[PDB]
């Protein structure tokens, strides 16, 4: 399976 | 809708783990790689990686 990506940017 | 290309288990509570060939509605696509996803399957809701998902029909 493809790579996971890096988590989203947290929101502040 | 899309269509999921590959199962996914969540890694965290709020991911949504689906199978191949689930369809998914986007609900949010602006915050990363990571979408907000809605499952018209399972009627879950929740983060996915968008590169094991694809458009459908």
């Amino acid at each position: 399976a493809p790579p996971l990506p890096p988590r989203n940017r947290p929101r502040l | 809708t899309f269509v999921a290309l590959y199962d996914y288990e969540s890694r965290t509570e709020t991911d949504l783990s689906f199978k191949k060939g689930e369809r998914l509605q986007i609900v949010n696509n602006t915050e990363g790689d990571w979408w907000l996803a809605h499952s018209l399957t399972t009627g879950e809701t929740g983060y996915i990686p968008s590169n094991y998902v694809a458009p459908s029909d």
